[PDB]
RNA sequence: AAAACAGUGAAAUUGUGUGUGGACCCGAAUGGAUCGGGCCCGUCUUGAAACACGGACCAAGGAGUGCACAUACACU
């Protein structure tokens, strides 16, 4: 044999090194997450994360694994259809009565952003006819409307696990 | 200016704490921990009730990355202080800085 | 051929150089320090006070139990000197720049001192004899010299 | 020049981003300028270092030694072989999965064409192939 | 005593320009004040940071070798 490959090559057995690769990657894999179980069809939320953070929202639906779908009131509040984690949500006690009729789909809102969408505001005809039925509902019911307008603060006085919502 | 308008986002739905030390002895330190205080937080028992949760140092004349995330690990002593890790080391410039709590869960790899 | 310590085009600039010269180096790179970024003009007409005592050269690097001066609170400091032997070969130097300036098209204004430095030249041997039957070093330590201006863009 | 080894495309950035960056400088190499930089044991009857005092710097041994798996990888997932000849790359032909060449620099321009065009017909991976053959 | 090529042209040391610091090393970082640990090496000595001695700075040179005579081990 050639003398480049008789001493240089000879340090390791590289046929072995698929069976390291392997042990490897399952060590650094990610752990898993898990699905909650607390939050039933038309319960509102708080967003705690991104651009929509502090206003109350409607939650539709489970989507995409940790994937959850909600509706601010374009008319009330201005927040449209969008897909969210379902971590970025604080639960309260208040559920509306809505059922919808199919599967729908949004942009997600990523947890760090650039700049505000400030214009460029229109509304597709499930907008239109999701806001059309969930106001049925605000409608009648005495103070709901004004609820949705003003943000959540959170009390600078006390520890927050004593607070229930 | 989106910095006003992201602080006043986070003031109104996180907690506030302040970074005080590293984790340390009376001789060594170790900077890869690093010790919180939380508001109204004030045993033990109460203090454990956020084990899991996020934390985020912003800081906007940063001219390399405007915030820091991280996660509260443990509690520490007993008058309701706890211990968190971030995705770099703390610097002791940034000691007394204010920092959020996050009022969601994450896992150790997130961070 | 000379490489010079820096980069300036031909055009529009005037240069000149000279090697082993016999003024005294220490005394030579304070008098260029001052002139620096200074107007041709204006460096021909200072240099003149000085030979006549009514101005001074101020001292920064090698400038060891100096005396002190008020002429020297022009530049911020006490301490100065009037180093007569250094500061008429300068000024014989830059004269003949003005020469070169007129003769190659040129203002002989808005010149500016852009580029001056002073480099070591290898020492001339000598001796003194002393007490005891000793014999001492007194050597000499001549200098090299370069000088660029360039006309202001304004 | 981007490229990797398919076998461990999807782990070389662990691999990378877990290396060592330590040095082992000799000890006041910082002090005087008569001592070089590389590496010598220590062996005054006082010396603080050899003593392993708190604050001294730390000392090589075998702790420091990577796995044996990952030990003489280059950050492109392949070992490296030396080449001077057309002939040469004739004996890399059953390693070409773990394998890299690298010719050697006293190698001149016209040779090294000759090299290169052998390289690609054999498909044998070059990590000098732009080299001084640019212009 | 010194002194080879009218080659190549390192380090000590100097000037000018541009950057970073106030003796410096190790560990860890910031947009930014810095935090923690470390006394000067070599040598004789029960014991050295020493009010023990040698060391201003850089290059090059610089100290267990050869033969004879018995010997134990390994190899033929
Ligand atoms: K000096
Ligand atoms: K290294
Ligand atoms: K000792
Ligand atoms: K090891
Ligand atoms: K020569
Ligand atoms: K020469
Ligand atoms: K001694
Ligand atoms: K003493
Ligand atoms: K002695
Ligand atoms: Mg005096
Ligand atoms: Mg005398
Ligand atoms: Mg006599
Ligand atoms: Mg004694
Ligand atoms: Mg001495
Ligand atoms: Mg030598």
């Amino acid at each position: 044999q050639r003398l480049n490959i008789s001493n240089i090559k000879n340090y390791y057995t590289a046929d072995d090194i698929p069976a390291f690769a392997e042990k490897l990657l399952e060590l650094h894999k990610p752990a898993p997450i898990e699905l909650r179980t607390d939050l039933v069809q038309g319960n509102v939320v708080v967003v705690l994360e991104g651009e929509y953070a502090s206003y109350r929202v409607v939650y539709l639906s489970r989507t995409e694994d940790n994937k959850a779908l909600c509706m601010g009131l374009p008319s009330i509040n201005g927040i449209g259809l969008f897909e969210i984690d379902e971590r970025f949500l604080l639960r309260t006690s208040i559920v509306l009565d809505i059922r919808l009729d199919k599967k729908y789909r949004a942009k997600e809102s990523k947890r760090s952003f650039k700049k505000f969408n400030t214009k460029e505001k229109v509304l597709t005809k499930e907008e239109n006819d999701i806001e059309e039925l969930l106001l049925k509902e605000i409608e009648n019911e005495k103070f709901m409307k004004k609820y949705f307008e003003t943000p959540y603060e959170i009390n600078n006085t006390v520890d927050f696990y004593e607070i229930n919502h | 200016m989106e910095v006003i308008k992201k602080i006043e986002l986070k003031e109104r739905v996180c907690a506030k704490g302040t970074l005080y030390s590293h984790k340390r002895s009376k001789k060594n330190i170790y900077p890869r921990y690093s010790l919180i205080t939380i508001e109204n937080v004030k045993t033990r028992e109460a203090a454990m009730k956020y084990v899991g949760n996020a934390v985020e140092l912003f800081k906007p004349e940063s001219t390399k990355e405007e915030s820091i995330h991280g996660i509260i690990k443990a509690v520490h002593g007993r008058s309701g202080a706890v211990r968190a890790k971030f995705s770099r080391n703390i610097s002791p410039v940034e000691m007394g800085s204010k920092v959020y709590i996050k009022l969601y869960k994450m896992n150790e790899d997130e961070i | 051929a000379h490489k010079y310590s820096c980069d300036i085009s031909e055009a529009t600039s005037v240069r000149s150089q000279y090697n082993n010269i016999k003024i005294k180096f220490k005394n030579t790179r304070e008098v260029c320090n001052i002139i620096k970024t200074m107007e041709l003009n204006k460096a021909i007409a200072y240099l003149n006070d000085v030979l006549r005592f009514k101005k001074c050269i101020p001292v920064f690097r090698f400038a060891k139990k100096c005396g002190r001066t008020p002429q020297a609170k022009e530049f911020g400091t006490d301490k100065g000197k009037w180093p007569v032997k250094s500061v008429a070969f300068v000024k014989k130097m830059l004269e003949d720049l003005l020469v070169e300036a007129e003769k190659k098209g040129l203002g002989t204004s808005e010149l500016v001192i852009k580029h001056i430095q002073v480099n070591q030249a290898p020492k001339i041997y000598g001796r003194k004899h002393g007490a005891f039957g000793r014999i001492k070093p007194y050597n000499k330590s001549p200098s090299h010299i370069e000088v660029i201006a360039v006309k202001r863009e304004h | 020049m981007d490229i990797v080894n398919p076998s461990l495309s999807k782990v070389i950035d662990i691999i990378n981003k877990g290396k060592s960056k330590k040095q082992f400088k000799r000890f006041q190499s910082w002090r005087v300028k008569r001592v070089s930089e590389s590496w010598r044991k220590p062996r005054g009857i006082d010396n603080r270092m050899r003593r392993k005092f708190g604050g001294a710097p730390d000392m090589p041994g075998i702790g420091y030694k990577k796995p044996n798996a990952i030990r003489f990888l280059l950050p492109n997932g392949y070992r490296k072989i030396m080449v001077a000849c057309v002939k040469d790359l004739e004996a890399l032909i059953s390693l070409n999965s773990f394998y890299c060449a690298e010719i050697r620099h006293a190698v001149g321009s016209k040779k090294r064409i000759e090299i290169l065009e052998r390289a690609e017909e054999l498909g044998i991976l070059v990590i000098n192939k732009e080299g001084k053959l640019v212009k």
